[PDB]
């Protein structure tokens, strides 16, 4: 009789395609602190306000 | 929201090689009954094949 030999049908593995999608990449955006300056006097005042006759 | 479009062209050049070694044994049997007008025979055979 003649031997099969068996060279196989399956080629490589999914693992390369699996690794392709497995890509995670970079996520999220900068927020919160930004720059922050601010300056004006809407908080408190100062002006002569007494009483007399 | 964001949309992403992606194109990918992959060229995979692959090599393979192989050997194989087969060792085959075989044990054959046979019996035979022949009959004629006046001649009747019988035969027994056995075979031993390596490969």
């Amino acid at each position: 009789v003649k031997k099969e030999a068996a060279e196989k049908l399956l080629e490589k593995v999914p693992s390369d395609v699996l690794e392709m999608y497995k890509a995670i990449g970079g996520k999220i955006y900068i927020v919160d602190g930004d720059i922050t300056k601010h300056i004006s006097l809407e908080a408190l005042s100062e002006d002569k306000k007494k009483i007399k006759d | 929201q964001s949309t992403q479009n992606t194109d990918s062209q992959t060229r995979t050049i692959s090599k393979n090689t192989s050997t194989s070694r087969t060792h085959t044994s075989e044990v054959h049997g046979n019996a035979e009954v022949h009959a004629s007008f006046f001649d009747i025979g019988g035969s027994v055979s056995a075979g031993f094949s390596n490969s």
